[PDB]
DNA sequence: GAGAATCCCGGTGCCGAGGCCGCTCAATTGGTCGTAGACAGCTCTAGCACCGCTTAAACGCACGTACGCGCTGTCCCCCGCGTTTTAACCGCCAAGGGGATTACTCCCTAGTCTCCAGGCACGTGTCAGATATATACAT
DNA sequence: ATGTATATATCTGACACGTGCCTGGAGACTAGGGAGTAATCCCCTTGGCGGTTAAAACGCGGGGGACAGCGCGTACGTGCGTTTAAGCGGTGCTAGAGCTGTCTACGACCAATTGAGCGGCCTCGGCACCGGGATTCTC
């Protein structure tokens, strides 16, 4: 349906920026199903986050705060 | 003139010397749109927000490829292959 | 004198 | 002596309620008192941090009914939000 | 507004009934079903197909047209 | 006439809000959320006690013993989730051979 | 006042445990009262406020 | 020589019972000495050294039971150096 | 004599309950280096926590926070 | 007033890198790191002070903290500058 | 020895990164008191160390066989490349639905006096294992 | 000749109940400021245009890489002789853990103040982009 938005370039590239040299075809359908269900975490923290709040608007402050919950935080969209 | 390959060990020096990203923004837009809109209905975003989970989305994946690389190197292997990112996962505490 | 005191009172609970 | 604080007569009665035919040893006692106040501190933290994220100044049964729908993996939480939500209207009903 | 609120909420959902008193309202845009009552009471009497792209656009006034006047004699509803 | 009875609950309510006052979380407290805290605190005990509870009649044993909540919280995936992370002292391991280990 | 079902306005017999809504029938009670999300309850009781 | 019988056994035998595998002596003067790094005739305490012994007993055998899946992997039942290298760094160290 | 006071057949029963069939002859000093750093950034938390506590020695509670600290949290 | 420490490491960034600039991409990145540290440390002195009873936060406590999470030599210099600062504050 | 494919040197808007004034809250200073940290002093738990009997666990040498490893023939499936074509992206225009904030308000949770029974601590009885008799029967 | 079968008879051994007690949770009274609501302005993002264009889909030649298979040796498993220094357990000694008492000074609280960092506005040059020439692995 929508699932092969990431399609065989985007992940050839990003094993290109990741270090791997050869690519097999089993490797794409893989990936992109622990890339739906890695952000399928995150939107799953950021749900509970916008409910909390009465609030129906996902920010940078949101998904920021939810990789600081999983332990995957990162720099940039405040702390 | 014809290689078997050196424009991959060109594309990944000029990868790792760059740091833009390498995942179109519609098509990530569009899944996380899909994603929510399956969750809960009529859910607002921001921008700042779809880069930061794509920031987020290219360095798990620079992390799991750096997995799979350094797996399939100790694999003595070339061709990469899902048991390696199973393994990975599995190792890592992601799934169990 | 803890330590006679001690001793005495252990002696009387034996 | 010192006054000791521990729930271990609480976890030992909702054992005999539950199972009323069922022994128990001390180092139970002392490892589910290690579990309830890993989990006390971790979800009385949880709450603290997202009320504070949300800017509010309070702990009501908001803040912890969100943390405990969001923390733990599932199930538990399904039939948690239920029972907790029970509690409290048979709480507000007396 | 029902002549009798207890005895017509007993024989609404019955198929004769749903042939005669059941509106289907469409919106405006550019294992037997018979024997199962969420068929009568969201679908009414015909068949449902799900396909069928002016059926999902549809209303059926079944039981709502003899409930919301009953709010009046029965404000506990 | 105490609190915890009058909410119909058997985990205690005055501890938690005792517990919750010093415990240095919030300034302001509410009154129903310590009896949420107990709520689900219940219930997670109420869980891995049937869980403890069948690992012992498994076992055929009166008294459980803490082998026997590690193979309870071994046997559910929510809870191999919720406690994978954590290390048990005295926990052993699960009965768990591959099959390409095994010889023919 | 007359119990009726929260789901199809009907005469309500039975109502459920785990969740207080009353409903008519068995199917009901299988495929809609059980399934159903959280937090569908409170505005499924609204109606007549009995949240 | 019965190969492969005697360490099925083996395997069964400690992946049934709950017994300490490191000696509490010995692992008393490590930790002792460890401890000497920093505080020198460390007072020690009992259950110290037994949350030092459950707490290496499970670190081992998380790292044991992660090397054996990475060279079951491996096509290979043995185990190398290069095997723990490889599951501490996929670990996070 | 600190590293080889462990015994092999210690690493042997460690290597029998993780799953290991076959283990080799080079192992040992290996993993008993890694334990070694282990145990030595643990004790490095629990020693400042016994100096936290104005106390001369050891206790339960500072092993306990300091397992509590890295995510490896004893039970 | 929205408060943040632009001007602060702007001044500290002039002290020792006179001839050197930022974007304001960096300047929110160090922004989200400061702030980081900052809840990392305080829930640090928080809960170390939890440990042993003690209301009152002093100095030693968190001194015994940063001894705690940072490595070796970097924990050293922070120890030495943090004593040296606190004896500059109690001079005067 | 050639050739795609790189690195390097020079011009070009530009548009996003440095100053500057206005000024508004926020850090600074001073007084007051009531409590918690620190020090002194106190009682006993428990950690350290050594002696000696028991002995099951550990070292060491000997050998044997499957398994790690070296090499080999093979499909064959990914890799470079030409050709459509199909969605991405840039520039832009208007809406309107949702985010912030002002502004009173009221209630319920912070804080305190009292007091009694809930839970903690310390005794006594009450069903599970262990040796022993014992004598006739069956193997 | 010996196991044994099934009940003794003593007889300990680990575990759940009947009295003290003390202290903190609950009932009752006072306050004030924190959510509660809601209205209004403004702002941004979700649709919708359309060109055009790098880039994906598709098919085809080809080449090393993965697949099972077979032999060579040796390394860990198994075993018995010979230690050994772990375990129990026992006793003796004393540091130090832990509780109490008391003091007093750092620090929360409150009122006034001054000042400096946030921001809109203004101005200009560092870097990407483009064009063309040197240069380096590869065939």
């Amino acid at each position: 349906d929508n699932i092969q938005g990431i399609t065989k370039p985007a992940i050839r590239r990003l094993a290109r920026r990741g270090g791997v040299k050869r690519i097999s075809g089993l490797i794409y359908e893989e990936t992109r199903g622990v890339l739906k269900v890695f952000l399928e975490n995150v939107i799953r923290d950021a749900v509970t986050y916008t409910e909390h709040a009465k609030r129906k608007t996902v920010t940078a402050m949101d998904v920021v705060y939810a990789l600081k919950r999983q332990g995957r935080t990162l720099y940039g969209f405040g702390g | 003139r014809y290689r078997p390959g050196t424009v991959a060990l060109r594309e990944i020096r000029r990868y790792q010397k760059s740091t833009e990203l390498l995942i179109r923004k519609l098509p990530f837009q569009r899944l996380v749109r899909e994603i929510a809109q399956d969750f809960k209905t009529d859910l607002r975003f921001q921008s700042s927000a779809v880069m930061a989970l794509q920031e987020a989305s290219e360095a798990y994946l620079v992390a799991l490829f750096e997995d799979t690389n350094l797996a399939a190197i100790h694999a003595k292997r070339v061709t990469i292959m899902p048991k390696d990112i199973q393994l990975a996962r599995r190792i890592r505490g992601e799934r169990a | 004198e803890k330590r006679l005191e001690e001793e005495k009172q252990d002696t009387i609970n034996k | 002596k010192t006054r000791k604080e521990s729930y271990a007569i609480y976890v030992y009665k909702v054992l005999k309620q539950v199972h009323p035919d069922t022994g128990i040893s001390s180092k139970a006692m002392s490892i589910m008192n290690s579990f309830v106040n890993d989990v006390f501190e971790r979800i009385a933290g949880e709450a603290s941090r997202l009320a504070h994220y949300n800017k509010r100044s309070t702990i009501t049964s908001r803040e912890i009914q969100t943390a405990v729908r969001l923390l733990l993996p599932g199930e538990l939480a399904k039939h948690a939000v239920s029972e907790g939500t029970k509690a409290v209207t048979k709480y507000t009903s007396a | 507004v029902s002549r009798n609120y207890d005895e017509d909420i007993e024989k609404i959902l019955t198929l004769e009934n749903l042939d005669t008193n059941d509106v289907v309202v469409e919106a405006p845009f550019t294992y037997d079903w018979r024997n199962s009552i969420l068929h009568l009471f969201l679908r009414g009497p015909r068949p449902h197909d799900s396909e069928n792209i002016h059926e999902q656009h549809q209303m059926h006034l079944n039981v709502e047209r003899i409930r919301v006047p009953e709010v009046i004699f029965q404000p506990t509803m | 006439k105490t609190r915890s009875s009058r909410a119909g609950l058997q985990f205690p309510v005055g501890r938690v809000h005792r517990l919750l006052r010093k415990g240095n979380y919030a300034e302001r407290v509410g009154a129903g959320a310590p009896v949420y805290l107990a709520a689900v605190l219940e219930y997670l005990t109420a869980e891995i006690l049937e869980l403890a509870g069948n690992a012992a009649r498994d076992n055929k044993k009166t008294r459980i013993i803490p082998r026997h909540l590690q193979l309870a919280v071994r046997n559910d995936e929510e809870l191999n989730k919720l406690l994978g992370r954590v290390t048990i002292a005295q926990g052993g391991v699960l009965p768990n051979i591959q099959s390409v280990l095994l010889p023919k | 006042a007359k119990k009726y079902c929260d789901v199809t306005g009907l005469k309500g017999f039975y109502k459920s445990p785990t969740n207080n809504i009353r409903y008519h029938n068995a199917e009901i009670y299988q495929l809609i009262v059980k399934p159903m999300a959280p937090g569908v309850d409170q505005e499924y009781l609204k109606l007549r406020g009995a949240n």
